[PDB]
């Protein structure tokens, strides 16, 4: 990816991030366990997403992120919602220190 | 290049209620299958015909109402007036429909698995 595309796939990833941040505290605010569904499938589309800038950092905040997800249809209990939003954060860290590395290239 | 856009990206109030009101639809027949799953095992317990026959209705009637939906879902999803956000709702629409309705079929045979 030229740094343009690599610079559009960052700040989608980052939009993304802030999605599945709010819907992780609407499913917790309303107990239900489709929401939880729901936002555990929009994570799973954004790590896809996140997989394809081939960025180290990137695929290792990834694969916290995967392993902080519950599996299948389960809802996430309470300090793994923590660590979900936690994992969320750090994922947001270095998508924009990479968004900001991106447009550093750019210039020239 | 591709419709990245902002972080608040709903678009369409029609749209956004209709959402909403198949999200509580969702959370309701999920409630009414956990309560049918405890009425399985009462039923496993008695035998009861009549427990066998209104647990078959009310799955019958979440079961409709969940073909419906996944139906208009998939079209939904196959509109080109769709923006990032409006896709992946759908597409996770889809997605749970498919789940509760899998959940709903199985709840339907363990629960005709009985004798009555």
């Amino acid at each position: 990816l030229p740094d343009e595309e690599k610079l559009k796939l960052l700040d989608t990833l980052l939009t993304m991030v802030e999605w599945v941040k709010e819907l992780l505290e609407e499913s917790v605010e309303k107990n239900s366990r489709m929401r939880h569904i729901r936002a555990v499938m929009w994570a799973e589309y954004m790590l896809e997403i996140a997989r394809s800038l081939e960025d180290e950092k990137i695929l290792e905040i990834a694969e916290k992120l995967e392993k902080a997800l519950p599996e299948k249809s389960k809802m996430f209990t309470k300090e793994e919602y923590e660590k979900l939003m936690e994992v969320l954060e750090e994922l947001e860290e270095v998508l924009e220190e990479k968004k900001e590395e991106v447009e550093e290239r750019i210039e020239g | 290049l591709v419709p990245r856009g902002s972080e608040d990206k709903w678009r369409n109030a029609f749209d956004h209620m209709l959402m909403e009101e198949f999200e509580e639809k969702m959370d309701q027949i999920e409630h009414g299958l956990l309560m049918l799953s405890e009425q399985y095992k009462e039923l496993e317990k008695t035998k009861s015909k009549e427990l066998k026959e209104q647990i078959l209705r009310e799955l019958t009637i979440a079961e409709n109402y969940l073909r419906g939906a996944l139906k208009f879902m998939q079209q939904e999803a196959k509109r080109t007036d769709l923006n990032m956000f409006e896709r992946y709702n759908f597409e996770t629409a889809v997605s749970t429909i498919e789940i509760l309705v899998k959940d709903l079929a199985e709840l339907a045979k363990k629960v005709k698995a009985v004798k009555s």
